[PDB]
């Protein structure tokens, strides 16, 4: 695929006609990234799966760089058709918790090989790949375990492969870092209660997923997007609670006593805390000495504490 | 009075422009001592009477051109 | 027991009840966005409301026992009905809100 | 783990759901009837809605009693043009709305900028601002025009899925 | 008769050590007159009919107009409605 | 034990049956009132709307960072749970000879009438904000200034009764059908009690975007159809309270029924009739009653809180402290005063 | 090209229901007007709203608000 | 027959009396700058409007005419006439913050090899 | 002396066919100041008929007083 002068126009529906296609993008990073890519001129095909989800993404753009396909990655058929005319497709996907007809496996593996076999019968060009922090392929989290078979099977064919590793994510609407700081009803996790890593803000990942998806020279690098300087603990909850309601209440818990609620949470109507964000509360970052990252793609990510000013504040008490 | 200089002059020192606190004698001029604007000198005034919490009116805003008349109306509270 | 202490034992937990339901199904996300002045007329209506409700408690054993005191309760109470009529015909003369800003005076030339 | 069962699936369109139909239907049967929106009701659009409101094609005969409350509303039917002056507090309006939300553009002027569509203070169409739902073509659109769109709305809603969309058909 | 004295000595040291929000104070000493009423009843139960229940209808009567004093006295607490001061 | 508590959810779901279809009958009588057609489309003919419209707004749900959730998660269940339901436990002519409630009527639901009002107040102390609660503090001041002339008025037609606890008022009633034909001031009564309970021609505080967009607070979800059904249920309550005691339960064919039961049936057989006349009697003496609400709803327009006011504390008390200067006059000076 | 239309000024007012109604029209001698601005009691009687406002109740305002007039598709 | 915050139109005529009314007029605009964060919860620090309102009259320094300094000191007094209340919205305030480069991503450098 | 606040009267639905955003002071619930402030649709027709021909001026012209059309066609007919 040939182009023309940069990424960065001044004005909208100065199209580029790059035809990108965004996996998952219902729920929280895909908001961001192809709100930064129908804004300047690009037809985005982004399939989904529920009907009433898929409507925010509309108002992005106005006509043409936003389009709806009934995906499922079950079929091989609506993937296939799905990236058909496609020029560059992503895939942000994957839940952090398995569902009632979902194992950790084949929502980022074989979920991912049927996408990118599709990628390889189609050759479609700059195949983007994100991936978890701390993809080993160690046990411990088997969500971590299986995001790195999910980078094994995304090397094995398609060299292609842009893969891309963000760190904890920081924006509005937070799924599981700062939700469970907002509404936080009683924040209790952390047998290891301090000791987490990394975090980045949202539209620092969607800039940096936007200047890795148009560039080219970067085939089959991989990137880890750290966090900017503190790569700090939970302490930073004492920060959130340096708004003034200080409700976060860390109580520290048994390990083995903590899984009944996981084991809870597989019967509930909706998703809570299932048990490889658990054993990832055991974790860290660890950061990969060799894999590019903003000061590669020329950026400079934001810190932490000046935005979560703004990125909470609602919650005040007067 | 004394030492509500101390916090004039710390203020004015906190404010930029001014690289030498040593040629901030406390008894001095503003625009000839300091090269401060005619705009700016009523920024460090909107300054001195946000840091006591106290509120002037224009013709005290007015007159103001050394910090000796600025503590001096400081002196009113 | 058994008689009406069931309807309101019952009645708390229907309304947790029918609260309960939805507490769980409705769908949150919640994204964003989501002194004073005065009068004397709100202040003394709710303020004199209070001896007029405690004189018809002052009026309700005598009108539960009419009987027992006849030719002589009636007396009473209409002694008790005269002293308070009385204040209401002082606060008829004065509770009301004033447009505070209508002028007419006559203009004069030179 | 480590190995896959799952599928070439269908798309979602099905017949054997034991129950979930049913109670799908239920409550969307439920969401469907009652319906009411809230007026935003600019401009000449809004005089037509308010012939909805008429004896003629009344809005009570099919269940639409609109609330004065974007809390307490389902649908925002945004009526007239759109100004350039007016979209903030439209959008915060949009926001104060409880999540099983839609928009209906009444009026060829709230959809892709209408009859003015070149002026410095209008918006060229909500879809600008709201995400929508249906449209509603025509400077003002027959009452007739916005119950066929409400109708429609209505027809959307009976393909909703949502209990069958959490068993992940 | 502890069931009244207890709440009339509560209220009471409650109307004591009250160094925050001038109204539960108002509202400790109003409690007291329902402190005693208590002891009132309960004394009445344990002799008779109306002795004693007199006087409690009367203490109720009364009650109301002494909040109703209270209110419309701290009303003027102050300057009257509303103005500038201070 | 086993048939009180299918006695009491009989006297639910009647209850509850009824507020859930009374607000499609309004909305059918105030459409052909307004020269139109009601809900004429849910499902299976068209008197299902209000029971699939509850379904529909459980599944909503907001909350408010201006409010703690904690009292507006529970003022609108508050009176849900006083005001609208154990209003019955009265059992307000329950419309028998036999209730659901012991003794002590009539000040029971003057209270329960009473405790509703700082359910509203409280509700609309939420949000903090400077233009609500004003509103909120107009609404309660209205509400109990015509509270106390329900209160006034009712304690002083039961000085033709002397007795408080709830069937003597009826038993006395029947000979004379005591209740409007000696005493018209029902009417007032009638005035009186669209106020107490505003579902009115006042609309007073539903100043519904004269405020910032939201009247009370816009508390929408499940304490908006707690808010809804304890006003309906409050509306049929104080109704009925209203064909208690100064409208009559009750109706004379069963006065007349010495002269139909003796001419229908032997001897006793399981009392099986005379209880549903009875109900028959009170339902189209309630309903009929309610039939003027929904008249004044779309007959004059709203009204106006300085003259509420007015017509509060300066007309209608002392109208009626004259009215109980002369029954209690009138009574003395014709014959004489009522036992107990 | 629509049509000729002799050149100068113009007003003229009618009374609409809800006011006089003027239109003051500047044509070019052209296809297209030079100049047209619309005369609205919607827009007079809105902007005296303020002097006649004072001194009432807020449910005194809803009133007068539509006594004169108020449909704000005639302000500009 | 009012007023919101005594918007006053009345040109004077030497250009000394217009800069001490500018003056005055800048201690104004520049005080209500908490109330301006509080009003519209801005990201941003008070010390960015501090030195972005400097940044606007130091835009008009060097104008010469006392005639065209007249609208201009009504089109300042005027703004803060409608900021210093809630006439204008956040969405509406923004228009004088170029805040964040993100926005952008990669863009021209100012070079003219970039321009192609 | 006058402390008094202000509200704002309607952003939507408080007068029918009126997007009557009024801010409005009161002291007492008395409107000592009233400062009525429309223009929120203001949609330009002002400016649109100057680039339209006379033909083409008057479907712009009866979308101001929408409750009165063909009498506001009237006027600028006249
Ligand atoms: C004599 C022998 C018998 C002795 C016993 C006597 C018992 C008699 C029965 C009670 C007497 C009825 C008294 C009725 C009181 C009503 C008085 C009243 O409303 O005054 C009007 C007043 C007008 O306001 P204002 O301007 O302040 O007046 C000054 C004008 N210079 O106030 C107003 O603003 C008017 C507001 C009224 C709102 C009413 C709304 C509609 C109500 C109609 C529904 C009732 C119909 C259904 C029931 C009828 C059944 C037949
Ligand atoms: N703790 C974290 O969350 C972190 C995130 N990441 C990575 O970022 C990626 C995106 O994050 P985020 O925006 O929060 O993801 P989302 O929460 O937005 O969910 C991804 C979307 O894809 C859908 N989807 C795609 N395939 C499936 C499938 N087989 N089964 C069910 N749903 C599917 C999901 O549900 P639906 O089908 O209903 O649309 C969802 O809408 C994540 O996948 C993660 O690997 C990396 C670092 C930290
Ligand atoms: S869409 Fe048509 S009817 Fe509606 S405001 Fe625009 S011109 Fe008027």
């Amino acid at each position: 695929g040939k182009t023309l002068i940069a990424k960065g126009t001044g004005g909208r529906s100065s199209r580029t006609g790059y035809t990108a296609t965004v996996f998952g993008a219902n729920g929280f990073l895909g908001s961001y990234l192809t709100a930064k890519l129908a804004k300047h001129g690009t037809t985005v095909v982004v399939p989904y799966r529920e009907e009433m989800a898929k409507r925010h993404l509309k108002v992005t753009g106005d006509l043409g760089v936003v389009n709806f396909l009934e995906m499922d990655l079950r079929n091989l058929e609506s993937i296939d058709e799905a990236v058909r005319h496609s020029d560059i497709v992503v895939n942000l996907i994957g839940r952090e918790y398995e569902t009632k007809n979902f194992n950790y496996y084949d929502v980022h593996v074989e979920g991912a090989r049927r996408i990118a076999e599709a990628v390889k019968k189609h050759n479609i060009a700059r195949y983007i790949h994100v991936s978890a922090f701390n993809a080993e392929i160690d046990s411990p989290s088997e969500f971590n375990h299986t995001k790195g078979l999910g980078e094994q099977v995304t090397k094995d064919i398609v060299p292609w492969a842009t893969i891309v590793r963000p760190a904890p994510m920081f924006g509005r609407e937070d799924k599981w870092f700062l939700d469970r700081m907002a509404r936080s009803p009683c924040l209790v996790s952390a047998n290891k209660f301090q000791e987490t890593s990394n975090p980045v803000h949202v539209i620092d990942v969607a800039a940096a997923l936007e200047r890795i998806c148009f560039d080219d020279s970067t085939v089959a690098q991989t990137f880890e997007l750290y966090g900017p300087q503190k790569f700090t603990q939970k302490q930073i909850i004492d920060m959130v609670s340096e708004t003034l309601r200080k409700e976060v209440r860390h109580i520290e818990l048994p390990k083995a006593l903590y899984q009944a609620y996981t084991k809870a949470t597989q019967a509930i109507w909706w998703p809570t805390y299932s048990p490889d964000q658990v054993e990832r509360q055991f974790l860290s970052q660890k950061i990969d000495p060799s894999a590019k990252t903003f000061n590669d793609l020329d950026l400079t990510p934001m810190e932490l504490p000046d935005l979560m000013f703004k990125l909470i504040r609602p919650y005040r008490v007067n | 009075r004394p030492d509500a200089e101390k916090r004039i002059a710390a203020v004015l020192e906190s404010f930029d422009k001014i690289s030498n606190p040593a040629a901030i004698t406390p008894t001095a001029s503003f625009a000839k001592d300091l090269n401060l604007d005619s705009l700016d000198t009523v920024e460090v005034v909107v300054a001195i009477e946000e840091e006591f919490g106290i509120e002037i009116p224009d013709k005290e805003a007015d007159e103001i051109k050394s910090v000796n008349q600025a503590v001096e109306y400081i002196l009113a509270q | 027991m058994n008689t009406f202490i069931i309807f309101i034992i019952l009645i708390p937990i229907v309304g947790f009840a029918l609260l309960a339901v939805n507490i769980l199904l409705a769908v949150y996300k919640p994204y964003n966005e989501k002194r004073l002045a005065f009068n004397a007329a709100f202040i003394l209506v709710a303020i004199l409301f209070l001896p007029f409700d405690l004189e018809i408690s002052t009026l309700l054993p005598y009108v539960m026992s009419i009987y027992l005191v006849s030719n002589y309760g009636f007396t009473i109470v209409l002694l008790f009905l005269l002293i308070l009529i009385i204040g209401f015909v002082y606060e008829i003369n004065t509770n009301a809100l004033k447009i505070n800003k209508h002028n007419k005076p006559n203009t004069d030339s030179l | 783990p480590t190995d896959f069962p799952l599928p070439s699936q269908q798309k979602p369109n099905s017949a054997v759901d034991y129950t979930l139909t049913t109670l799908d239907a239920v409550a969307n049967w439920a969401r469907q009837g009652s319906f009411w929106p809230v007026t935003f009701g600019l401009a000449c659009c809004a005089v037509e809605m308010m012939h909805v409101s008429a004896p003629r094609y009344d809005q009570d005969r099919l269940g639409i009693i609109f609330r004065a409350s974007p809390r307490q509303s389902d649908i925002m039917i945004v009526a007239g043009t759109l100004t350039n002056k007016m979209a903030p507090v439209l959008r915060q309006v949009y926001d104060q709305m409880p999540e099983p939300r839609w928009v209906i553009s009444m009026g060829s002027c709230a959809n892709g900028g209408g009859y003015y569509h070149f002026s410095y203070s209008v918006v060229r169409g909500c879809d600008r601002i709201v995400p929508v739902d249906v449209y509603v073509p025509g400077c003002p659109p027959t009452s007739e025009a916005l119950m066929y769109g409400v109708f429609q709305l209505q027809r959307k809603m009976r393909n909703t899925k949502i209990t069958r969309m959490w068993y992940r058909k | 008769m502890f069931i009244g004295t207890i709440i009339l000595v509560l209220s009471f040291l409650g109307f004591v050590f009250n160094r925050r929000n001038i109204i539960l104070a108002f509202i400790c000493l109003e409690t007291m007159l329902l402190g005693i009423n208590l002891i009132l009843l309960r004394n009445s139960v344990l002799f008779d009919d109306i002795s004693g229940s007199l006087f409690a209808i009367v203490i109720i009567i009364l009650a109301g107009v002494e909040s109703a004093i209270g209110l419309s006295l701290l009303v003027s607490y102050y300057r009257l409605r509303g103005v500038i001061n201070s | 034990m086993i048939i009180n508590i299918v006695e009491i959810l009989i006297f639910l779901v009647c209850v509850l049956f009824s507020v859930a279809y009374l607000t499609v009958a309004e909305r059918k009588t105030l459409a052909y009132m307004q020269r139109r057609l009601g809900p004429n489309f849910v499902g299976y003919y068209g008197l299902l709307q209000a029971f699939a419209d509850a379904v529909k707004l459980l599944l909503k749900e907001i909350v408010l960072p201006k409010e703690s959730n904690y009292i507006i998660l529970v003022i609108s269940p508050l009176i849900t749970l006083i005001t609208a339901l154990i209003g019955w436990v009265v059992i307000p002519l329950g419309p028998g000879i036999t209730l659901g409630e012991l003794n002590l009527g009539i000040l029971f639901s003057l209270a329960i009438g009473s405790l509703g009002v700082f359910g509203s107040l409280l509700s609309g102390w939420s949000s903090n904000s400077k233009y609500s609660l004003l509103g909120s503090i107009r609404s309660t001041a209205q509400l109990i200034s015509y509270e106390l002339i329900l209160t006034s008025i009712f304690i002083i037609i039961i000085m033709f009764v002397s007795s408080l606890n709830i069937t003597t008022i009826i038993e006395t009633q029947r000979v004379v059908w005591y209740c409007i034909p000696l005493l018209p001031l029902l009417l007032i009564f009638f005035i009186a009690s669209v106020a107490e309970t505003a579902r009115p021609p006042f609309d007073l505080t539903e100043s519904e975007s004269e405020l910032v967009a939201g009247y009370f607070t816009e508390y929408s979800g499940s304490p908006f159809v707690f808010f809804f059904l304890a006003e309906y249920s409050n509306i049929i309550l104080i109704s009925a309270f209203n064909g208690y005691l100064l409208l009559g339960g009750y109706l004379s064919f069963n006065y007349s029924y010495l002269f139909n039961i003796l001419f229908n049936d032997y001897s006793y057989v399981s009392f099986l009739f005379e209880g549903l006349i009875n109900s028959s009697a009170y339902a189209i003496k309630l309903v009929f009653l309610m039939f003027s609400f929904i008249w004044v709803r779309a007959a004059f327009p709203r009204f106006t809180y300085d003259n509420l006011i007015n017509f509060c504390w300066i007309i209608l008390l002392p109208l009626l402290f004259g009215i109980f200067l002369i029954i209690p006059s009138t009574l003395y000076i014709f014959d004489s005063f009522p036992t107990l | 090209k629509g049509y000729s239309v002799p050149p100068g000024e113009t007003y003229t007012a009618i009374e609409a229901p809800k006011g006089e109604m003027g239109v003051y029209v500047v044509s070019d001698g052209s296809e297209r007007p030079y100049k047209c601005k619309i005369r609205a009691p919607g827009f007079a009687h809105l902007g005296a709203f303020d002097h006649i406002a004072r001194g009432h109740f807020l449910p005194d305002a809803v009133a007068i608000i539509g006594t004169m007039d108020l449909v704000f598709g005639e302000v500009d | 027959i009012a007023t919101a915050f005594a918007e006053t139109v009345k040109f004077s005529g030497s250009k000394q009396e217009l800069q001490k009314r500018t003056l005055a007029l800048y201690r104004q605009f520049l005080r209500g700058a908490p109330t301006f964060a509080d009003l519209y919860e801005v990201q941003f620090s008070i010390p960015t409007i501090r030195t972005k309102i400097r940044q606007e009259f130091e835009r008009h320094r060097f104008v010469d005419d006392l005639s065209i300094q007249n609208v201009l000191y009504a089109k300042g007094h005027m703004e803060y006439q409608e900021c210093i209340n809630f006439w204008k919205q956040q969405a509406q305030f923004l228009k004088y913050f170029p805040e964040e480069d993100d926005i952008q991503g990669r863009h021209q450098p100012s070079n003219f090899v970039d321009k192609f | 002396r006058i402390r008094a606040f202000t509200i704002n009267f309607g952003p939507q639905h408080p007068a029918a066919h009126g997007v009557l955003r009024l801010i409005l002071e009161l002291s007492g619930e008395e409107i000592i100041r009233s400062d009525p402030h429309v223009g929120l649709l203001h949609r330009g027709t002002e400016k649109l008929i100057e680039y339209k021909t006379y033909m083409q001026a008057l479907p712009y012209f009866d979308r101001l007083d929408y409750v009165s059309m063909m009498t506001n066609e009237q006027v600028f007919s006249l």
